[PDB]
């Protein structure tokens, strides 16, 4: 499942911001 | 249009205090230590307590080597300029604002509720009447926002607090800017970043639309539209042009994100002639009563779990580092302003 495949991604925690 | 009579006296209100900021209006040794609430290439928040009041405030804490090694001084400026300026119920309010040899100090109200980020991951995701509690709040936000000629730029459930009454309290203004034309600067968050910003081209306030879709999709999903392991297989995802939806997802919000989530700037809903009302008018918002809203007389769907005013049951746990404060003024030309 879709949501499966997000838990298990490297992504879950905070999320940084990011620029130049 | 009562709406364009309250813009217009808020926007005589912002201008005032935008072309006359106030600057140093505190000082570090009023404040008490407590506890770190977040940490970041620059700075960190620590909740602090002002002995004068007793009140608890969250302080951030900005290293300015730091910040002009990331060239982010004019964005670090843009931050407090405008933060001490703006007025909104849905806008945390910057209290004081000082700095000293070493850094940059910026005291807002703490919102012991913690982050919407932190309940979205734990309940998995929101009910769509929930997720439109929030949404109409940001709704009214970037529209009193965009009326000063503000951007935002970074719009995601790790900026939005929730208050003791359930309501938001958008925070991070470090990529905020007051912009008429079109700007260029590569800034945001991966999963929440519009296709003009991936592609380098010229953008407006139109970002803070697409985002609203991608925090709206993920509110009422559990999980972003466009997400992987890497920016960069994110990026293509956002550019490729299509998304899925939820079996749950209602006719009403799917149509509603394909009009936010839209790559075709002459399409995307917040940037047409009807402006933000694109948005208020939609079928997804029918039942959502805006008056209400602003007026916090809606009752909210979720009620953080209140411990005390200094409690920080509802933030994680960060590594304690000192406050140094050199002997020597550094960058001083640099936040002259500040
Ligand atoms: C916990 C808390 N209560 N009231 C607040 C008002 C603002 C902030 C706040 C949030 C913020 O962004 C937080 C998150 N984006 C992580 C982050 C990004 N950049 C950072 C730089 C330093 C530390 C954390 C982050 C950024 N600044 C604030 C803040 C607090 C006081 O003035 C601004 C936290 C507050």
């Amino acid at each position: 499942t879709t949501y499966a495949d997000f838990i298990a991604s490297g992504r879950t925690g905070r999320r940084n911001a990011i620029h130049d | 249009e009562s709406v364009k009579e309250f813009l217009a006296k808020a926007k005589e209100d912002f201008l005032k205090k935008w072309e006359n900021p106030a600057q140093n209006t505190a000082h570090l040794d009023q404040f008490e230590r407590i506890k770190t609430l977040g940490t970041g290439s620059f700075g960190r928040v620590m909740l602090v307590k002002h002995m004068e009041t007793g009140n608890h405030y969250a302080m951030k804490i900005l290293d300015k080597q730091k910040v002009v090694k990331l060239k982010q001084i004019e964005h670090t400026l843009n931050e407090k300029r405008i933060l001490q300026a703006v007025n909104f119920p849905f806008l945390v309010k910057l209290e004081f604002s000082f700095k000293d040899n070493s850094n940059l100090y910026m005291v807002m109200e703490y919102v012991p509720g913690g982050e919407m980020f932190s309940h979205l991951r734990r309940i998995g995701r929101f009910s769509e009447p929930h997720a439109r509690f929030y949404a109409a709040q940001i709704v009214l936000t970037f529209e009193y926002l965009h009326s000063l000629d503000l951007i935002y730029r970074d719009l995601k459930p790790e900026n939005l607090l929730i208050d003791q009454q359930g309501y938001i309290q958008v925070t991070d203004f470090g990529f905020a800017k007051r912009v008429k034309g079109r700007t260029w600067t590569l800034c945001g968050t991966p999963e929440y970043l519009a296709p003009e910003i991936i592609l380098s081209k010229g953008y407006n306030k139109a970002v803070d639309w697409w985002a609203l879709g991608v925090l709206i999709y993920e509110m009422a999903a559990g999980y972003p539209p466009f997400f992987a392991d890497q920016p960069i297989q994110i990026y293509e995802k956002i550019v490729s042009g299509k998304v899925r939806f939820p079996s749950h997802f209602s006719s009403d919000l799917k149509d509603l994100l394909r009009n936010l989530l839209q790559v075709d700037l002459t399409k995307r809903f917040g940037n047409l002639k009807n402006g933000v009302n694109d948005i208020k008018n939609h079928k997804w918002f029918a039942t959502t009563d805006w008056i209400a809203i602003y007026q916090r007389k809606v009752e909210a769907p979720f009620i953080p779990k209140f411990k005390g005013p200094g409690d920080t049951s509802n933030f994680d746990d960060y590594e304690e580092e000192e406050i140094r404060v050199s002997i020597n003024e550094k960058c001083g030309k640099e936040f002259s302003e500040f």
